[PDB]
């Protein structure tokens, strides 16, 4: 319930108001769902060794993996927070010649994201080195004064 | 007019992706301990309340040729199947000459010519020191003639794999099987009602979970499947390749009434250390040879809605042919399927006997009263012994089972291969019944599904920026 | 160490002593015995087999999700920092009309949850729900 | 005016089920034991264990129900399993055996063909060539066939898949700590009298459960546990006469059991490296094996017992201990494992006090300290164990070279109260119950519970979010 | 600037600056992440049902979960979860290793400190986790 | 005053053992062959491997206690063990073996019986039937029995079981790349000469292993790693005698080998659908397998490794180079497989040199291919081969259909420093060794070490709390 199937919408009105509701409905559910689903079948013991059992203990581990990689990510950015952090990373003029209005109310996320993937590594290093380090520097000068 | 980096959590952005897919069948399965099933056992439970989020404004591209689930559950289903029977007892020292009879009787009208068999032969059990004689029951389609030297025969893969009996207990009807996707994964469903199996499916949602699939095995015939909506639907890898199959899912459900009209009392001989080789007794009464029931005018009325859509496809001024399975294994000469756990192989020449055309195809077929259609009825077979479709090793014996054994399967789909023969001035395109490809009859299933990873993270230029 | 020594005695009892302090020790006590055992068998190698290499490795994982699905639910209702946090979710007098001394002096933890069991998952889910307000509140203040 | 807070560590647990590892502190790998039971498997358990008192709590308990009862069932079955798993098949050996009187008529001798030196013929690694040799079986594993006073074969080999426990890996019970993973937690129920299921005022918890030997024996309970104070009878209904009736003694009985003969161990070739283990000879005088019993402290200790039944069953009613009714060897005759070697010896001395209420009177001692002090049990011996819940999978156990001795502590009984025609006579038979090894643990793991550990929870609270 | 644990043979004050970089690499298993993704097949067939590799890349798997979840949990216990730094209220007893700020962060490496501290370095972690609860006892006595 | 400051990702590691992971570059599995006895399984290689190079860093390493020596020893066990179980056993085959020398006195032929053509009789899947099947098998695969001119077996039967590997399942070993879970890193000595013990001038750090080959040879290493500028000699103890002497070369020497018959395999039929593979025939003339070998090549290489050894023997030495003293033919006659085919090659011609003090220095000169006329190896074929480690679970070795063709590139040598009583001759022989997986893991992983990395970090600073 609550999946985000919202991608044909441009980041333009969904975005501001409409996937953060939906977001936090998909968390709580994905969340609900399987886990809900774990202990029933935990207590019922009904899993095993069998081949079916380690494909369930694979898919396991890959939820896990999924989702402490991705609020690892969150995390060493700062943004243990909610969905919506804001950075004081600048954008580059490398990527851009589109109008806040073309990224937002024309530019589809899916649309939007396929054209920064040759950026992606970057934009993502340089948020966690800058904004964090920058931060921990302020965080000491002012316990120190 | 500063723009900065700005990340967003859960966006609706995903793509494309394999990954490990886990079954979820049902909490009835479970219940009454049926065990004997061999899918269920592992299988999480299914969410009475699915999830079908619809996508707007989503033209997304799909490829059922190229589709990683496919191959995924095809192994599945093949290490299933060979894990259920990896406990069961190895038939190994079956591999013996065979003295066989007539029926088992001359009591005799005579519709049989051998069905019963009456095998009688020497066997070792786990007492390594006595011979123990006795005889059991196989049709002919299990017994191979050897050594010509009347009544000599022998079992049909002893010389090219070893044959395993499934466990006696062991049922094997398929359940509606849920494949559900670990967090983080989506499947998407190509809800279009027309779709040739290839490029972008505009009409579109998805789901955490399959909708549900019985992992039934059939050649020519697929049973029990799903149907498909307002046209009959044709998707092939390539049309104008003679060898690639052809998918036809139906767009009416039809009745099959398939029975094994014989009481059989079934007798266990035992061979081995509590190892127990279950085969028939005898037959109670009159043995009558397997039989299916197939309304004339309905399946009729299917052959000319397909023969409209191939004609369709290639050249609506075609004369279409319908033959049958030029030859090979028996699997894709007849059509072969499982009923209560016995296999039936039922030549279906009549079902591909009849020739439309381009001039033709005008008028449909409309029954006057009960004996107007009188059902066709297909000779149809049993084979206990099956080697894998994949190796002809490991080949699996099929126990019996006893008394009378009737199924009611409903015809959802049918696979079709062009032979390329010189007509070409001729225009007559004749088709074949194909099979023999499990991942085929999961084709016909998975085509509206494909699995797509969720990468939530996201970053877009924002007039927003970080307190210092 | 540091296990539910307190569940005998009341809500408030506990809380104003063992809950607050003793249970943030059972945490870091059950990552400590995780730690050392974990890393010695790590020395070993003649684990990680079936016969009980699998039942350890079972168990190894229940551990995880069975942790992170309470993390998530700290995340959804933004509670992923201190172990105690309070809500804007007011409590609704139809669940349990009971006042706080009846409520904390009288009810234990361990009785408190049956009689909140059909509220449970419904306040779980109101807690997140007000916390989406709240955060449109604060994109306002953004 | 409240609101909810959530509260995170709030002491609240609720019955579950969940997997639970072994640990042994590895005292036996450091040994080298060529791991026993899996022993290089457990996880070292904790220098000190924690036992936190759970005052002012009342927790029902189920032992009857429990299903730590169950999964060490299939735990315990998976690793006889995967012991004999490697180990050499027997199916070779299912032939017919020209087997003799028992060694030589050069013997007093009171055996009267328990070595029946039985010969016969086999085919080795090299499938061409027959070869006659001699080896000893007890009449327990071999049954005559035909009858003609000669011929006989094997228990179970017809019916049933042998498997020569490999010699390499010893039986000997080593304590196992139970563990159960954080999040989950193992009630324990400290009262000193309990009735199998119910209330507990006195309740604690621990990590992992105290040390357990998984000791499989019958009619009786070796190497276990102690009551408190008082023995205990448990039956999840004692009103019924089908269930069995678990007792467990306050003091230990020493049962000091020995083979008094030195083996020689044989070792027969058999198909390809795979050496099937057998008897060489009994060098000196075959003395029958036997079990060491005090006559005056099994009398007292079954008093004891016969005066907790008169309380279950009232004062009026008698208790009479008759031998087992009959059946399978191990329910008809005690049986256990020495030293890696399986006896059966013969209970009925043991279960023939018949206590009348008027004449219960006291205990009787004995001032003389010689005589009438040993119970000797006369214990046969037999290695092919036949599966205690399938028919197939029956396991063949090798020869111990030399005299094996041990020495139990009787911690209990295992018995069962018979629908009989008596009841207007008014008297209680008991006899004792064997086959089931979840009685056998569920005579451990009574005092245990599994709960899962929830720390989240909800509170009203004058606090509000601070915005 | 340096890919992995460059900082390594650098002081306190250097190896700070590229903290970020590698604590990114701590769970993010980019090796293991992809499967056998180009070929289109997961896991290497599911991990080829429990073939050798299987049960070791598997067995992998979990280290690094259960690794980082323990180490998340001890930057929970304490506090400081989110924080990768945190300033903690425990005065830093001069009894262990008697030494300048300035020899510290421009002459010691973070390696070579970490011999010195492992004698003391479970007493300085409990220290930790009970000023927290000291903290939180006197956020009781404040409400 | 100062306080503590929790430090996350701080470059701290500390010398671990962990559990490593295969993965094999993604041309491997592009070919779609199956799996080459440890290969699908494998991740694919990151398309750069990161080799990050840690300045002033003084880290030692202990190549002789490494721990992932051990783990892909048991690795390698293991996969050769999965990949060869289920295939078929040979056990069945173990029966008398009726022999001719040769099939034809074509006098002429090298061979003086290698050929060898064994008729036997075997039961097929009809259990019916004796056929009468004839084989071809080489002398090391048969022992003559019962002393008749024709009684033959086969070398492992009563002694272990014969396993047969599966024919589809090629031997082409690929190069593997060992990378260790996130948290863990794997560090490479960047000093152009290591000892193997000790600490390292420039050390570096990857996240996986350079590739390797887990090619199993004797006496030689090939198609391994090679030195840089210099050959390199390693052994925990050069002063002892025992310890192998591992020996790294600077300059690959080709080697190129090939069984020069044209060969027809036979597939005959043994039980119910196992087939055993032979031999059917050999097409043409029979000539013996052999390899070729530069003179020049490895007289200068003995040259510089002469030199080594007098550097870590005392500069007036006299190194002889002598042959193997005794025993399995494993360790006394270099062996290798070759396209799935075990050779085993005399290379007695490799090391029959007595050298002088000063006859060193002077590296000889290829004065054309009559000159350096190749040496050619006398090699051998032993279609079964037994297990290193483990007496029993022997298994054969498949045919190859056609002539096999191979060129592999010498870099490294196993030496054995024989103790004998000459310390006054002052002359060290060392023979060559081999024998063991370990020394061959031990060569290629000397420059890698694995340490877990401890994110957590501790340190005085001014700063404070907020209260
Ligand atoms: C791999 O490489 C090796 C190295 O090149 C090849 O083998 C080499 O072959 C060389 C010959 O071709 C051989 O050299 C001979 O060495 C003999 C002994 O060497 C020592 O002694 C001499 C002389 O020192 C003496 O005097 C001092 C005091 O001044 C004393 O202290 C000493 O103890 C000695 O008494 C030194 O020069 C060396 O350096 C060593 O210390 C010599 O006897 C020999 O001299 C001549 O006599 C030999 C017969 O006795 C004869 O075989 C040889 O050819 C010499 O013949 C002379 O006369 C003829 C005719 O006039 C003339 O054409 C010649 O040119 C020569 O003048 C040589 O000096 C190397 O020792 C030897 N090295 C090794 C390690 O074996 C090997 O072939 C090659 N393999 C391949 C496959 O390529
Ligand atoms: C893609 O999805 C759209 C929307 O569901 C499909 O269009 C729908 O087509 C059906 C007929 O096939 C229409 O039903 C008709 O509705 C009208 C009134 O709207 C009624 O008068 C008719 O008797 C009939 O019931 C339906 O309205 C129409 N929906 C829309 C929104 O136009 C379309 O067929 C799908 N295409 C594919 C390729 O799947
Ligand atoms: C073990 O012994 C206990 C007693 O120590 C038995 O428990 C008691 O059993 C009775 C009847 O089975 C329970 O019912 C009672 O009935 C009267 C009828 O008026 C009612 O007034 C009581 O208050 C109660 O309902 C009783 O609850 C139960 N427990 C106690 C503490 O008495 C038990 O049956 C024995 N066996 C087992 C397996 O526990
Ligand atoms: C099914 O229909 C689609 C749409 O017409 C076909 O896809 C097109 O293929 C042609 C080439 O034959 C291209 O020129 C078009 O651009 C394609 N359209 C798109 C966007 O998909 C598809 O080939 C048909 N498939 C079958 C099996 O007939
Ligand atoms: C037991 O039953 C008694 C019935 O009368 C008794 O009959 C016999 C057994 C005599 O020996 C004597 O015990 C009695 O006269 C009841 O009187 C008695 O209360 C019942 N219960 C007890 C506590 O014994």
């Amino acid at each position: 319930l609550g999946f985000l199937g919202a991608a044909g919408s441009t980041m333009g009105a969904a975005s501001i108001t409409l996937t953060v509701q939906a977001r936090l409905l998909l968390s709580g559910i994905v969340q609900q769902q399987n886990n809900l689903l774990k202990a029933i079948e935990a207590q019922q013991h009904l899993l095993k060794l069998t081949v079916w059992g380690i494909k369930q203990l694979q898919a396991r581990v890959l939820t896990v993996e999924r989702y402490l990689r991705d609020q690892q990510l969150l995390g060493i950015w700062g943004c243990s927070g909610k969905l919506i952090c804001t950075t004081a990373v600048p954008w580059n003029a490398s990527w851009s010649n589109k109008t806040l209005d073309m990224i937002w109310n024309n530019m589809t996320w899916m649309e939007w994201e396929k054209e920064i993937d040759n950026y992606t590594g970057l934009i993502y290093t340089l948020i966690e080195e800058s904004q964090n380090q920058q931060e921990k520097n302020e965080k000491e000068l002012l316990e120190l004064d | 007019e500063k723009l900065w980096v700005t990340v967003y959590y859960g966006v609706p952005v995903w793509k494309e992706a394999t990954t490990t897919l886990f079954c979820a069948s049902d909490a009835k399965a479970y219940d009454t301990e049926v065990h004997n099933v061999w899918a269920t056992h592992a299988c999480v439970p299914t969410d009475p309340n699915p999830q079908e989020v619809v996508l707007e404004n989503v033209t997304e591209n799909f490829n059922m040729w190229k589709n990683n689930m496919v191959e995924q559950m095809h192994e599945d289903i093949i290490s299933l199947w060979d894990e259920s029977l990896k406990p069961c007892v190895k038939l190994t020292p079956l591999c013996v000459t065979l003295n066989c009879t007539d029926l088992r009787n001359v009591t005799n009208s005579e519709g049989m010519r051998g069905e019963i068999k009456n095998c009688s032969f020497n066997i070792t059990t786990s007492i390594k020191d006595k011979v123990k004689k006795d005889y059991a029951l196989f049709y002919k389609l299990d017994v191979v003639p050897i050594d010509n030297d009347n009544t000599s025969y022998r079992l049909i893969n002893c010389n090219t794999s070893t044959i395993t009996q499934a466990c006696p207990k062991v049922s094997f009807e398929p359940i509606p099987i849920h494949y559900c996707t670990p967090a983080g994964f989506a499947i998407l469903k190509c809800k279009d009602k027309k779709f040739n199996g290839t490029g972008p499916c505009k009409n579109v949602s998805t789901v955490q979970c399959t909708h549900g699939i019985k992992p039934v095995v059939s050649t020519q015939l697929l049973l029990n499947g799903s149907l498909a909506e307002e046209e009959v639907v044709i998707r092939s890898s390539n049309f104008t390749d003679n060898a690639k199959n052809i998918i036809v899912q139906l767009k009416e459900s039809v009745e099959i009434n398939c029975t094994r009209p014989n009481n059989n009392t079934r007798k266990s001989i035992h061979i081995g250390p509590g190892k127990a080789f279950y085969t028939t007794g005898d037959i109670i009464g009159d043995i009558r040879q397997a039989h299916c029931n197939i309304s004339r005018t309905k399946w009729n009325n299917t052959l000319n809605q397909i023969a409209t859509k191939l004609k369709e496809q290639f050249g609506n001024n075609k004369t279409i042919v319908f033959n049958q399975s030029s030859g090979g294994d028996p699997e894709i000469v007849m059509h072969s399927f499982n009923c209560g756990g016995e296999f039936f192989y039922c030549n279906s020449t009549q079902l591909f006997n009849s020739t439309w055309n381009f001039n033709g195809t005008w008028n449909l077929t409309q029954s006057n009263g009960t004996e107007g259609n009188d059902t066709i009825t297909l000779p149809c077979k049993i084979k206990q012994i099956i080697n894998m479709w994949q190796e002809v090793g490991k080949a699996m014996y099929a126990p019996p089972i006893r008394g009378q054994i009737r199924c009611s399967s409903n015809i959802t789909g049918l696979i079709l291969t062009r032979d390329g023969g010189n007509n070409h001035n001729n225009d007559t395109e004749t088709f074949r019944p194909g099979g023999g490809d499990m991942r085929d009859n999961w084709r016909s299933e998975l085509y509206k599904y494909k699995v797509v990873k969720i990468e939530p993270l996201g970053v877009a230029p924002t007039k927003a920026k970080r307190r210092v």
